[PDB]
């Protein structure tokens, strides 16, 4: 079968930059390659087909090249409307999409403000304890959040959720929720959130003792 | 131009069935290959099924062969996806798309629908539990909107009076089949003893409108 | 027409509007009156709406917003698509329309002359494309008949810009290197005419092309001189 591999997965750019995204097919597809733009919650829009042909009404800042296994989408001068996820698609045989490339707004580094929230008493009655760590308004996206319970690293018991780039300042915010049985929560004292991020000169830890 | 409108998506039990329709309108000189493509929450576009002509070749991705059937009824300018034996992982926004056959005639190669949402789950409709994220220059607080089904909930702060510095995160699907999210906001710490902060959570599917005040 | 200007009465008196009347009435294509009873157009105009009953042909008309229930129109008695034309494709994109009733000529409504037998190898230098089609890509039907002057290019040149289709000797192409002036959607089926020895001739029928008015991307037209035996047989 035919596997498509796009790269990079995410890239950061500014209004006016030239952007380049690559797509690789596992076998030759000649020129049967199309490129697409997608905004969150909206249908994709075709930009390019037969590897280098602009679709009806698409601005000429979009261009495509390649044949065989190797294809590039180029955006000559990025506009605000262009921040989006981009997909390639072979249509040699049926259709297969690449895994997509996210094109995000570049800005200067911004450190997260970190907060820790213990489970409410109202929740501990129901038999489950949620501990929420908040990382607010940071950039870039990459952040390490590690949970420690009496200085012991936690695994498999937390999930991260993240917002889209804020429309005003281009930052991200992220939640990390530690999920535990009431029984287990009460077995320990110190609940720690350790955040590593490029905006910080060293890791920041926010914590609280069960009770206090 | 030609416009495509999907309908027929919704909530269904695993093992159940659902028929999607895609209704086309307008004038065209073109004939079209017709495709179904879907997108699971937070994932990439996945091609699913195709039909090359009115009574022509129909083809399927392996992930749905045997379960899905694509068809057309030209008298209704409609394309159909009959989905049988549905599974949790078939949960996605389903898009229809048309693709122009033959030479370009000053016109478009692709036309896409708006998408219609399909949720396959054995979970039961349930309102959220709402727990406060209690605050410790600027302070943060929030609400944990927990154990609810299906999407979505809306969250508001002080009946829409407070909107600056609000981040409501995307829901997560817990291993239990129910969703969880938090909504947070940053305020000045000087305002914590005087200003009342209430998060207004609405879950239409269960007609539940819950309000929690958040206190230090 | 992209990059064109307004036409005047009697300026292109062969130009017709081919319109469909379903729940709504819309202009779909241009055509060219080549005799009292005969219109020449593109076969592809009927690819989606093949039934002759649903069409209405307007002649001696400059403005589409003039049309009312009482505006007289011609109806189709016969559609003659070239035997080798294939739905959705570029070759042999030509169709004769016999009207239900012969039209009399007026200063606003008269036929275009077909290419003459002696001009097989003529290099036409003064060529025009007309119609009510979009004024840009994904645009809108225009109200007043638009015209634009466009130079022909060679088939070798045209072929370099259409790598995935064969440009045959039965096609001719037109456009500017840097684009800007061109037919577009809704113009298709209408004339490409050139003035030669003081006489206008129908050189092309607006057929297909990639986008509208793009640089290095000439539109493609059915080359009428190569269908003259077919036109004379079918109309005689």
């Amino acid at each position: 079968d035919i596997q498509m591999t796009q790269s990079p997965s995410t890239l950061s750019a500014s209004v006016g930059d030239r952007v380049t995204i690559t797509c690789r097919a596992s076998q030759s597809i000649s020129s049967w390659l199309a490129w697409y733009q997608q905004k969150p919650g909206k249908a994709p829009k075709l930009l390019i087909y037969k590897a280098s042909t602009l679709e009806s009404g698409v601005p000429s800042r979009f261009s495509g090249s390649g044949s065989g296994t190797e294809f590039t989408l180029t955006i000559s001068s990025l506009q605000p409307d262009d921040f989006a996820t981009y997909y390639c698609q072979q249509y040699n045989t049926y259709w297969t999409f690449g895994q997509g490339t996210k094109v995000e707004i570049k800005r200067t580094v911004a450190a997260p403000s970190v907060f820790i929230f213990p489970p409410s008493d109202e929740q501990l009655k129901s038999g489950t304890a949620s501990v929420v760590c908040l990382l607010n308004n940071f950039y870039p996206r990459e952040a390490k959040v590690q949970w420690k319970v009496d200085n012991a690293l936690q695994s498999g018991n937390s999930q991260e959720s993240v917002t889209e780039q804020d429309s005003k300042d281009s930052t991200y915010s992220l939640s990390s929720t530690l999920t535990l049985s009431k029984a287990d929560y009460e077995k320990h004292k110190v609940y720690a959130c350790e955040v590593t991020h490029q905006g910080l000169s060293s890791p920041v830890t926010k914590s609280f003792n069960r009770g206090e | 131009e030609v416009q495509l409108l999907e309908s027929g998506g919704g909530l269904v039990q695993p093992g159940g069935s659902l028929r999607l329709s895609c209704a086309a309108s307008g004038f065209t000189f073109s004939h079209y290959i017709m495709m179904w493509v879907r997108q699971a929450p937070g994932k990439g576009l996945e091609w699913v099924s195709g039909i090359y002509s009115s009574g022509g070749i129909t083809v399927y991705a392996d992930s749905v062969k045997g379960r899905f059937t694509i068809s057309r009824d030209n008298s209704k300018n409609t394309l159909y996806l009959q989905m049988n034996s549905l599974r949790a992982e078939d949960t996605a926004v389903y898009y229809c798309a048309y693709r122009r056959i033959g030479v370009p005639r000053r016109d478009e190669f692709d036309i896409w629908g708006q998408g219609t949402m399909v949720t396959v789950s054995s979970a039961s409709t349930k309102g959220p539990s709402v727990f406060p994220l209690a605050p410790s220059g600027t302070a943060a607080l929030g609400c944990l909107v927990k154990d609810y089904f299906p999407e979505p909930v809306t969250v508001s702060w002080n009946s829409g009076a407070l909107t600056s510095g609000v981040h409501t995160f995307p829901a997560v699907l817990q291993s239990s089949g129910l969703y969880s999210l938090s909504s947070v906001v940053t305020v000045p710490s000087s305002s914590l003893g005087t200003q009342t902060y209430i998060c207004n959570v609405n879950h239409k599917p269960s007609n539940t409108k819950v309000d929690k005040r958040v206190e230090p | 027409i992209v990059g064109g200007t307004e036409s005047s009465w009697g300026e292109w008196p062969w130009q017709v509007s081919l319109q469909v009347k379903l729940t709504a009435q819309r202009h779909l294509c241009g055509g060219s009156l080549i005799g009292h009873q005969w219109v020449l157009t593109a076969a592809h105009c009927f690819d989606g709406l093949p039934l002759q009953d649903v069409w209405r042909i307007y002649s001696g008309i400059l403005e589409l917003s003039d049309i009312t229930k009482d505006t007289p129109f011609s109806q189709i008695k016969e559609i003659i698509i070239h035997q080798n034309y294939k739905v959705s494709e570029g070759n042999h994109d030509i169709a004769l329309i016999k009207l239900q009733a012969p039209l009399e000529y007026t200063e606003f409504q008269k036929p275009i002359s077909l290419p003459s037998k002696g001009d097989t190898s003529t290099i036409y230098t003064n060529c025009w494309v007309t119609g009510w089609g979009f004024s840009k890509e994904k645009g809108e039907i225009q109200n007043i008949l638009q015209k634009v002057n466009i130079p022909l290019v060679t088939n070798e040149e045209c072929q370099k810009r259409y790598q995935d289709y064969k440009i045959t000797q039965r096609m001719v192409c037109a456009g500017y290197k840097e684009g800007g002036k061109d037919a577009c959607k809704g113009d298709s089926g209408g004339p490409l005419v050139c003035k030669h020895n003081g006489m206008w001739r129908l050189v092309g029928i607006t057929s297909w092309g990639e986008g509208c008015a793009r640089r290095e991307q000439p539109g493609v037209y059915t080359k009428v001189a190569e269908y003259m035996d077919w036109i004379l047989e079918k109309t005689q």
